[PDB]
């Protein structure tokens, strides 16, 4: 154990399997993902690995990760999975930590596969949180130009209230993943390595560490339907960025046309007021059924959560509702 | 002894008030995570938190009352207990049978802690002019507090003092188990978990007092927001309380201190015999 | 739950300060307030707990024209408290009217510590009867906190003014305050100056500086009466269960107090019980007899000896008392306190309903009546005349305390099947 | 991205200087500015990094007729900054007109640090409401940096002037500045002088030199609120994600602040959460209740205890609040800072939307209205008359803040399906 931790630096590698893969460093992940958004919204047939590698260099030496060991930062590199003709960069992307030395004896391809699975989970959630903070950003930017139109007040206010329960949901999942899926497990791992005097102990501790991560995350065989429910609440997240923008591509532009009509004057505008009375009920009735759809799928998540594992998943149930919204409208 | 024999009473006076309103409801209406949080509480807020063993305590129920020593529509006042679990070197002395005997003692003591605080709580609700219910309330509360003290300092504390001398003289573990068995047998036998009828007279005694609390508070809140049809129920409760009291005193007088409790209950020696025996 | 104490009067503020000094010596804190690591005990029912390491006692400090409060400032316990409630008459009516005009801000001070804590159990009133600044104002706030909150308990610490006849307006004041204590308090802990002065002259050689000694005697009593609540016992360790055992009749809530060490400046239980029943170890001054007694023990007490001791008093015929109910004499046990120098290890308490005090009451009911015949000792104050133009409220209070005396005289006998 | 701070007002420049002193004690630099080799931490969002070994804080230092800035010069931190932006009224309108006439060169100073860094996230405005030199000018530049850049975030550090009634022109000034903060800022961090003065008189014995102490209290708050951004956490460690969780309604962006050590001159999480919810550990002064709370922890915190602690407040019925959405109470965890002497290891934060502050607002909405009836307290300044001849912009701002009060009163209830 002594020669493996210094001549091959086995422990410093283990510190960098939590930082990077399990998002334990966190600033490098968000600073990489802000700069990679227009690339990944494209189809990944027009994306190549050198362009990922290059912007990775910016992220690494702009962020704190530059001050860690050259070996562990060298072992971080991008990877791309196999392509399909129908493709999205968000669908095919990975970070791969290389395994060099005789460290293959300690870490097998199977634990890499489970590593990639939990990375896919915390990939989905970390994208949808960025989309929702764009929703809040659009609310704070466009509305103080929309102070010369009070007829949108109903539908804009309805979109404002629809944002906030999504903020509550994607702000209680991301503590259920923090303080129970990456902190209690980290305590039991860091206890059972630092006391252990044999390699057979430390391997069999990382094994049960990782299998408990598979149990606590929603990637088990029996929790599949649970995940298939959870994907449905991400749906109405990403859908919302179109629908909200479907306001501004008609609402905000007409106000600039109105200000140019006013600067002309230094018969037309009646039709502009009337086409609002044609447009507003349809977008309102669309937002209403999107609302009811979203409420129905999150309530159907919460009723399914009651029958689960005895203690571990049950904690999440408490997380999703602290006010008994789903026990006053149920 | 800290949780079963009530050696931290601040734990109980916090826990009972914060727990009874959820505890009172029938079976299959309570959920165990709620009560587990409220219990873990009144332990962590109290100064019973100082001992190193505070997570062995768990809550379970007894849906089967005193019948088992040879419920189905209520719980938490008829199905409630604590189980303090055991490790391997400590399961040689305190094992399953000792734990069940401790639990069936603690369940009978939970009722005597319960009914007294019902009487004290209905006292504060009202701090010519019907006042005979005051006399009945005072008689019952004096009775149940005397019974409670008599159990506390006649049986439980002196034999615990004796155990503190006996276990320091032990030379093998077959003396330790023998002292623990004798302690357990004496404390179970001297309390009211022993007769061929197991003193159902005492259960009916406390039953008419919880009926008395219930009817008196329901009448006073409705009067605040007949007066002789209400009188008949109280007169009946007084008659039943006196009748069951004479039954308990008769069943103690037949079996040969232990006439102790009478000397406290009637200091003057009034009602000491209102019917000759045999 | 938590218990809030309110002290008014100069003498009341003094004995409240000495009581908090006694509890700072009791509890695990320093005279600056800072926690000591030598310490079982609970500091929550009388002390607000921050993490400012100076646990602030739950006292409401109100006053009129502060004189002795300046002497309260010049002390090392000025860092124990600063809740900023110090604010700048001679009769019951003048003090009542002065308490009437400023009720909003003092009741805001009350609402402040009411909202400060979440659990609330009781209010202790530290007050002197017919004390001038205390009288009138204390009865007014007594009426107001009972009228505003009917779910809490009202206890009072009170001394009795007796000098064997000088203040000529004292029977009016004590008469009205006794009406307000009977109808606006659920229990009253009654003391007098005369019996403690007698015991103080018995133990020491004191004639002039008596006040400084009797304060110590009072504080030892009030700490002793709270040892069962501050240290967790299992019997009457809340205020409500304590008062629920002591009242056989809702007009009788006055508690007799004693203390078995008469001087502190081995034992078995029958010894301290028999010493306890003597009237010289009692602190409060035809057949007159107890209705029901509760005695509380503090010390190294073996459990089986208390049973034998109670059997001993049963065999002595020291029970020459006979009320109309089987509600009997009461023993309780609490521990002697650790953490301080504790001399005279085993010490006793009594909490008893005794009707001898009615004689004390009728002395006031004598005196006022004589002055009512003379009509030259009311002193005719202007706010007193405006507050009551006919002075018939004193006559109505005399009627109420006359009914109180008749109910006492009925409660003495074993015949209370009819009302007295 | 990087965040630029702007301080104006003499009091604002003082607390900005003390804040940079606190961060120089925090970060791995010396009081000359030179790097210390003892040090995890990021010095990029508030400090421009050259290799001049004196990392210059990203502060814009503007002033009017520098008096206290000379005292800022005589300090060992005069080598920390020199961006050369020091330039030489009494009302909101006079200060607004004085900010109007010199807008080009101060906006050139803004465009200078805008072009200086490549990534830009937010502007912090360190400003005192109705402060004289700060008022008018700060509202003007607030309008201008929101109008010029709609892609960035606007945060404000602001104290509330309250003296319980002297300046007669303050309700006009605060009324107009509150309009400008509601419509030209996305989030406002609200403080008042009175609650910090009350807590300062609680902890210390201070009456006259209060300013020097409350500055320290404020600086501890502003450093604490930035510890999650300067040290890398994973939740709300950018400004945008932090503000995106705290706003349930775009008219409500005022954040309540508390601090669990009330005095610093062992713990589990349920203890500091319960101490946190108390109004005395809160720094900002019918049913009024929170809409949504975020609490931030800093210290040696075990991860499973925070889950039990949140379960504890759920069981206490300390949640006697009820808005109309399931957006709930929020916990977050960040580390306690190394590298400095750190006493009172575990300390807390709260960031909460509370409607009790609306009472504070309507006090101003009371006062101005009374002066609007009298018409003798506007003081009739000449630039004030030329800037608005009818003074109907104050009436329109009163209409806007009246709609703000109605929206607050609708937000209190669980019925906000209709607009208030």
């Amino acid at each position: 154990l002594d020669v493996l931790n210094k001549k091959y630096s086995l422990l410093d590698h283990m510190q960098a399997m939590r930082r990077y893969l399990l998002l334990g460093q966190g600033d490098f992940i968000r600073h990489l993902m802000d700069l990679l958004k227009p690339e990944l919204v494209r189809p990944a047939t027009t994306l190549y690995q050198h362009n990922l590698t290059g912007i990775l260099e910016t992220a690494v030496r702009a962020t704190n990760a530059q001050f860690d060991s050259p070996e562990i930062l060298r072992r971080l590199d991008v990877r791309l999975l196999e392509v399909s003709p129908g493709d999205t960069g968000w669908d095919v992307f990975s970070l791969d930590y290389h395994v060099d030395g005789p460290i293959a004896t300690v870490f097998t391809r199977e634990c890499m596969s489970h590593y990639l699975r939990v990375f896919n989970f915390l990939w989905r959630a970390k994208r949808m949180e960025y989309i929702l903070t764009d929703i809040r950003k659009g609310h704070m930017c466009n509305a103080k130009l929309l102070r010369n139109m009070p007829e949108f007040s109903g539908v804009l206010h309805q979109c404002h209230i629809l944002a906030s329960e999504m903020v509550h949901f994607i702000h209680q999942m991301q503590y259920y993943i923090t303080f129970e899926v990456l902190e209690c497990s980290w305590d039991e791992l860091w206890n059972k390595v630092q006391q252990a005097q044999d390699l057979d102990h430390i391997i069999a501790a990382h094994e049960v560490f990782l299998d408990t991560i598979i149990s606590r995350c929603l990637l088990d065989s029996d929790s599949r339907a649970l995940l298939n429910q959870l994907r449905a609440v991400f749906d109405q997240i990403i859908e919302l960025q179109n629908a909200q923008d479907a306001i501004y591509r008609a609402a905000l532009e007409e106000l600039q046309r109105r200000l140019q009509f006013e600067e002309k004057k230094k018969e037309e505008e009646n039709k502009r007021i009337g086409e609002f009375k044609e447009s507003i009920p349809k977008m309102c009735s669309q937002l209403r059924i999107l609302t009811h759809f979203y409420q129905g799928i999150v309530q159907q998540f919460l009723v399914l959560l009651t029958t689960s594992s005895d203690e571990s998943l049950r904690f999440l149930s408490f997380r999703l509702d602290f006010n008994e919204h789903y026990k006053a409208r149920e | 002894k800290r949780y079963f024999l009530m050696d931290q009473g601040d734990f109980f006076v916090h826990f009972m008030d914060l727990a009874e309103e959820e505890l009172r409801k029938p079976v299959e209406d309570i959920t165990p995570p709620r009560l587990e949080a409220l219990l873990e509480l009144a332990l962590r807020m109290s100064t019973a938190n100082t001992d190193p063993f505070k997570d062995d305590l768990k809550i379970d129920l007894m849906p089967h009352d005193l019948i088992t020593q040879l419920e189905l529509a209520l719980s938490g006042l008829e199905a409630f207990s604590f189980d303090y679990i055991v490790k391997w070197p400590l399961s040689l002395i305190i094992n399953r049978k000792a734990l069940t005997r401790y639990q069936m003692l603690f369940r009978h003591m939970f009722y005597c802690k319960h009914v007294e605080r019902q009487l004290c709580s209905v006292w504060i609700s009202n701090k010519q002019w019907f006042a005979g219910a005051f006399t009945l309330r005072q008689r019952m509360l004096n009775f149940v507090q005397n019974i409670q003290y008599y159990m506390m300092f006649e049986v439980m504390e002196p034999t615990w003092h004796i155990l503190e001398k006996n276990l320091k003289s032990a030379s093998n573990i077959d003396d330790v188990l023998g002292h623990h068995t004798g302690f357990l047998d004496t404390c179970l036998k001297d309390c009211m978990l022993t007769n061929p009828e197991l003193l159902k007279v005492f259960s009916k005694l406390m039953s008419v007092c919880v009926m008395f609390t219930n009817c008196m508070q329901k009448f006073t809140q409705s009067m605040k927001l007949l007066v002789s049809g209400f009188e008949a129920t109280i007169n009946k409760f007084d008659k039943n309380f006196s009748a069951h009291l004479l039954d308990l005193l008769a069943r103690l007088s037949i079996y040969s201190g232990m006439a102790s409790v009478i000397s406290r209950l009637d200091f003057n020696g009034f009602y000491t015999e209102r019917l000759e025996r045999l | 739950r938590e218990i809030i104490t309110l002290q008014l009067g100069q003498c009341g503020n003094q004995i409240g300060f000495e009581f908090w000094k006694q509890l700072c010596a009791e509890h695990g804190i320093s005279p600056e307030g800072i926690v000591e690591e030598f310490a079982t005990d609970r500091k929550d029912v009388f002390f607000y707990q921050a993490d400012d390491e100076h646990y602030i006692p739950r006292a409401v400090l109100l006053d009129l024209e502060p004189r002795v409060i300046h002497s309260i400032l010049n002390s090392p316990y000025a860092k124990l408290y600063n809740p900023e409630n110090i604010y700048l008459g001679n009769n019951w009516a003048s003090g009542f009217s002065q308490g009437e005009k400023i009720h909003e801000d003092i009741f805001d001070i009350i609402d402040r510590e009411a909202d400060g804590s979440d659990s609330l159990e009781g209010f202790v009133l530290c007050h002197s009867i017919a004390g001038g600044t205390g009288s009138g104002l204390g009865s007014y706030l007594l009426e107001r906190l009972n009228d505003r909150y009917p779910k809490k308990l009202v206890q009072t610490y009170s001394v009795f003014p007796n000098q064997d006849e000088d203040v000529v307006v004292q029977p009016y004041n004590s008469l009205l305050t006794l009406k307000r204590l009977t109808q606006n308090a659920d229990c009253v802990v009654v003391l007098d100056n005369t019996a403690l002065n007698r015991i103080a002259t018995d133990r020491l050689h004191i004639q002039n500086p008596s006040f400084s000694q009797i304060n110590q005697l009072v504080s030892t009593i009030m700490s002793a009466s709270t040892t069962t609540l501050r240290y967790p016992g299992y019997m009457n360790n809340d205020l409500i269960g304590l008062i629920a055992s002591l009242i056989p009749t809702p007009r009788l809530h006055f508690l007799m107090t004693g203390y078995t060490p008469l001087t502190t400046d081995k034992t078995t239980v029958l010894d301290v019980m028999r010493r306890l029943l003597q009237p010289k170890n009692v602190m409060v001054s035809t057949n007159h007899c107890y209705i029901a007694i509760l005695n509380i023990i503090q010390g190294e007490v073996d459990p089986t000896q208390v049973h034998k001791s109670l059997q001993r008093i049963r065999e002595r015929k020291l029970a020459n008392f006979i009320p109309w109910g089987p509600a009997s004499i009461q023993v309780a046990l609490s521990r002697k306190s650790p953490y301080l120098p504790s001399a005279h290890r085993v010490s006793g308490l009594m909490m008893a309903n005794h009707t001898s005090i009615s004689s004390l009451f009728e002395r006031t009911c004598r005196q006022y009546d004589k002055l009512r015949k003379r009509e030259a000792f009311l002193e005719q104050f202007r706010k007193e005349d405006m507050f009551k133009d006919n002075f018939d409220e004193m006559d109505t209070s005399r009627e109420i305390v006359q009914q109180l005396i008749d109910e006492y005289h009925a409660a003495t006998r074993p015949d209370y099947i009819s009302w007295g």
